[PDB]
RNA sequence: AAAGCGGGUGAAAAGCCCGCUCGCCGGAAGACCAAGGGUUCCUGUCCAACGUUAAUCGGGGCAGGGUGAGUCGACCCCUAAGGCGAGGCCGAAAGGCGUAGUCGAUGGGAAACAGGUUAAUAUUCCUGUACUUGGUGUUACUGCGAAGGGGGGACGGAGAAGGCUAUGUUGGCCGGGCGACGGUUGUCCCGGUUUAAGCGUGUAGGCUGGUUUUCCAGGCAAAUCCGGAAAAUCAAGGCUGAGGCGUGAUGACGAGGCACUACGGUGCUGAAGCAACAAAUGCCCUGCUUCCAGGAAAAGCCUCUAAGCAUCAGGUAACAUCAAAUCGUACCCCAAACCGACACAGGUGGUCAGGUAGAGAAUACCAAGGCGCUUGAGAGAACUCGGGUGAAGGAACUAGGCAAAAUGGUGCCGUAACUUCGGGAGAAGGCACGCUGAUAUGUAGGUGAGGUCCCUCGCGGAUGGAGCUGAAAUCAGUCGAAGAUACCAGCUGGCUGCAACUGUUUAUUAAAAACACAGCACUGUGCAAACACGAAAGUGGACGUAUACGGUGUGACGCCUGCCCGG
RNA sequence: ACCGAACCGACUAAUGUUGAAAAAUUAGCGGAUGACUUGUGGCUGGGGGUGAAAGGCCAAUCAAACCGGGAGAUAGCUGGU
């Protein structure tokens, strides 16, 4: 059966990468969060 | 014009394996582990001028790093450039 | 003409359609064409704010000269043109000097005729003249509104606007809605009927037909939940209410048009 | 989760 | 889908290695990629844990090795949908939209093929032979120049045929064999019979009339370019183009034979290397014919000039030299490595496409190649699952012929009511079908050598039939219980409700009579349209203009649609 | 349009139901040039989208997603003490 998950890297980093953080005004709270709480990996790109 | 500076920082060493050897014994090619921001002309410039021979082309890969075990602590081992020189026929390092 | 289809198949019993056999066969005139793209009935904000808008074939945008601006240069009427962004016919013609044009084709027209527009143009169809100019009592098409801006009304297949006063600087149109319409006496119109009147005998015979010209499925309110549709709801078919839109607006009879800045120039409703 | 035969509705609502 | 045995290693072998059989797949369970993963690839060693058993084995542990590019892909130039957006318009703030721009492939843009090699890479290394773009420098001629004008790039669905090729079959030739059991020097048996890009020629086919003057309200200004107008003159001129042929190639490759082996594989040599026929869904073909539903954009490319430079720069043509950087390249990829928590009967886009029978990419058996599905050995109870057959009866079962059984192919004969004249219809129903010989030592048809003749002269035309291939039919004979013998492959008829029909729907108990539908009617809307999204600016409606658009109801077609305005 | 593979779907029956599988397998079944199907990418956002309309679908969740917060909501109710 076809799962929800198809993966492909570029929709992943299009949508989710440290770039479209930043360029959404609220991508960067999610940044502030993560890094106030010391996440090892903020965003899904590494 | 490539600084002394410069290519002595880029050589940094040979290499040794069986594909190496049947290289040198059959194609007159050296292989050498490089730092992985030198291109292929600061690689040829280099041996060129440091080895005291002569190049005919350089052919250059980068080498990837290897994840092991150290106790159950996961590592990475880093990466590197292997440059494949091969020499005009009558050099023989 | 109008050509009824044999009832090989079910899709193909009802058809009926419109063939053209002087219409040109080809491919359109390449400095002429433009793109456009569909846009599935979705405005800036990605929302449907038109229903029932998708699909259908891709389309090339044809620039028509509605203003008919060349004026004092006899044209060469070469060939008419299927344009699929309209009703009509287009016609591509020749000017004296060199340079061709795309203009709707009046009725009557046909291949190698002669228009010409301007104040001075004789009275045939195709000749474009300002409506001082126009005599009282003709029918013309692709009317102004303002002048210079370009033609406006009687552009459908098979259309035309009947002039019967002129009083002072306005004449009094009566167009196909049945109105009358004070208009500038400066705007431009040309004479004749617009073409393709059998446009409207054609039946498409099947949804697919409809699909091919780009309109989505329309769904009853009655059939919708009450939730969707002001109309939705019911144990079995159920009505029980006044007819509105799916906004909530009486939608038979409740006359809808407010325009305060043009109820100036409205003389008489379409009744 | 949960069983099968405990989201069914024939069997579930066997006795109304 | 299925195993058996012999040897080896080892403490120990149903599972590991090697061999001989046996079975399964073979439009896949074979080969190559994209996406995704990340070292799972190869070698040495180990069996704690992981592997639904054991383990000497592994996609496990540990260590070492391995991915070589001017030509493949990215990067790069150019744009689509769409994103962001200097100024700007708008909005309590945050922010919304959007012009110039600038990103964004799933698309457009230059160039490499054959052989060989490693335990693991190769269109990347080596051998051989090529090709592309750009910079520099000599030589010769010369009006060059864009952010601007024009051409081109540049485009749909279906269908039909011709020419071909990949490819296959047979013949010839070359090398080998004379058979465990009757026969096998023969019309016998096995195998091989391969060769590329590039360069030269330009054929089947396709398109278009060329060539030279003079003039012009057009192409934001100019133009020798495009368009338009008028003359003269010639009739073959141009563009495109598969395939073939020559060369590349006295080269490479080659069945085998000879010698070692750490028996895994290496080193040496090497004959024939052609013809006919059949033939693609691939190429000519981005073609041709036709239809309506009328079928991307921009750059690279060619071309014309403005400002400017004006014996300078710059351009074209030849030669020489230099440069083509950087990143990916292992391995899996219908799967034990991706998505499913699993070494999970699920899912996952493209490329290749052998033989026989067949209409076929179905199906049966096979080739290349890969597997026997990581628990086995016995026994042969009830019972459950998947099947096979069954006396007599034949729906008596049951809610209900649910299930199963049966029908099943090609050619011909024949076929009703009703009908919107198309259908119904494959209605129903019936007959023939294998093999051998003859017509005819293989026919009709297809292809077509040699020879001869002709010429605007070669990849040319006419004749001519060698040879190859090859249905279908009739007659005669013969075998069986049965000749569409397996696999594959309609059950048919009659009355009737509903919905006209093809379709869509409750992913995961509902596929329907519901939804949609073409058609019909009412109603709104004059364009700064009604209407919708949005505090607004804007945008869709629509680059549309009442033969158009929105809303509402009914639902093909035929005959119709009656009375009531009190609520 | 018709018959029929690929491909798309899901009408019937049996199996399975702590499954091989949180929806499949087997044998039959429907469409199969179109209102078709598919790969890559983009857009529409929660009283909102999209909907050939089933209250269907929006990440195994939908008569109002998921995540954090008001929050230790409230509970004349049940259990425990
Ligand atoms: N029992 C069936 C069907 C089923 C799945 N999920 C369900 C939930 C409720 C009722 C039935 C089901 C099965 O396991 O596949
Ligand atoms: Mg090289
Ligand atoms: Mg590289
Ligand atoms: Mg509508
Ligand atoms: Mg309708
Ligand atoms: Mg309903
Ligand atoms: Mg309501
Ligand atoms: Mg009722
Ligand atoms: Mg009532
Ligand atoms: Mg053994
Ligand atoms: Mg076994
Ligand atoms: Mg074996
Ligand atoms: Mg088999
Ligand atoms: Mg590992
Ligand atoms: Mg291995
Ligand atoms: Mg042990
Ligand atoms: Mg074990
Ligand atoms: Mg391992
Ligand atoms: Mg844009
Ligand atoms: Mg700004
Ligand atoms: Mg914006
Ligand atoms: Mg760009
Ligand atoms: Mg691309
Ligand atoms: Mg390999
Ligand atoms: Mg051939
Ligand atoms: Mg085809
Ligand atoms: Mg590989
Ligand atoms: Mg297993
Ligand atoms: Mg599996
Ligand atoms: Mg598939
Ligand atoms: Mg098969
Ligand atoms: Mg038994
Ligand atoms: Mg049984
Ligand atoms: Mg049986
Ligand atoms: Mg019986
Ligand atoms: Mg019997
Ligand atoms: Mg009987
Ligand atoms: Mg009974
Ligand atoms: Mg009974
Ligand atoms: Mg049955
Ligand atoms: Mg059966
Ligand atoms: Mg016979
Ligand atoms: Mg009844
Ligand atoms: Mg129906
Ligand atoms: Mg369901
Ligand atoms: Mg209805
Ligand atoms: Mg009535
Ligand atoms: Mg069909
Ligand atoms: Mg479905
Ligand atoms: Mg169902
Ligand atoms: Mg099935
Ligand atoms: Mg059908
Ligand atoms: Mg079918
Ligand atoms: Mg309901
Ligand atoms: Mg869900
Ligand atoms: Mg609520
Ligand atoms: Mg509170
Ligand atoms: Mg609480």
């Amino acid at each position: 059966m076809k799962r929800t998950f198809q993966p492909s890297v570029l929709k992943r980093n299009r949508s989710h990468g440290f770039r479209a953080r930043m360029a959404t005004k609220n991508g960067r709270q999610v940044l502030a969060r993560r890094r106030a709480k010391g996440r090892a990996r903020l965003t899904v790109s590494k | 014009m490539i600084r002394e500076e410069r290519l002595l920082k880029v050589l940094r060493a040979p290499h040794v394996s069986e594909k190496a050897s049947t290289a040198m014994e059959k194609s007159n090619t050296i292989v050498l582990k490089v730092a992985k921001d030198a291109t292929k002309a600061e690689i040829k410039a280099a041996v060129q001028k440091l080895f005291e021979v002569e190049v005919e082309v350089v052919n250059t890969l980068v080498v990837k790093g290897k994840v092991k075990r150290h106790g159950q602590r996961i590592g990475r081992r880093s990466d590197w450039k292997k440059a494949y020189v091969t020499l005009k026929e009558g050099q023989n390092l | 003409a109008v050509v009824k289809c044999k009832p090989t198949s079910p899709g193909r019993r009802h058809v009926v359609k419109v063939v053209n056999p002087e219409l040109h066969k080809g491919k359109p005139f390449a400095p002429l064409l433009e793109k456009n793209s569909k846009s599935g009935g979705r405005n800036n904000n990605g929302r449907i704010t038109t229903r029932h808008i998708g699909g259908g074939h891709k389309q090339a945008y044809r620039i028509v000269d509605f203003k008919r601006n060349k004026d004092g240069i006899p044209a060469v009427v070469e060939r008419l043109e299927y344009d699929p962004n309209r009703s009509a016919n287009i016609a591509l013609v020749l000017y004296k000097d060199g340079e061709r044009r795309y203009i709707l084709a009046p009725k009557g027209l046909k291949a190698g005729d002669q228009i010409q527009s301007g104040v001075d143009a004789a009275i045939k169809p195709g000749n474009t003249l300002p409506m001082r100019n126009i005599p009282v009592g003709s029918t013309v098409h692709n009317v102004e509104m303002k002048p210079g801006k370009g033609g406006q009304l009687a552009r459908s297949a098979g259309t035309y606007v009947q002039i019967v006063a002129r009083d002072g600087a306005y004449v009094t149109l009566r167009l196909r809605s049945g109105e009358m319409r004070k208009v500038e006496a400066d705007c431009r119109a040309t004479l004749g009927e617009v073409g393709n009147a059998e446009h409207m005998l054609r039946v498409l015979g099947k949804a697919g037909a409809a699909r091919w010209r780009g309109v989505r499925p329309t769904v009853r309110g009655t059939a919708m939940n009450p939730v969707d549709h002001p109309h939705g709801g019911g144990e079995g078919r159920n009505f029980g209410k006044h007819p509105v839109t799916p906004w909530g607006v009486q939608t038979k009879g409740k006359k809808t048009r407010s325009n305060k800045r043009t109820d100036k120039f409205i003389v008489r409703r379409r009744s | 989760t949960s069983k099968w035969f405990n989201i069914d509705n024939k069997i579930v609502d066997h006795r109304p």
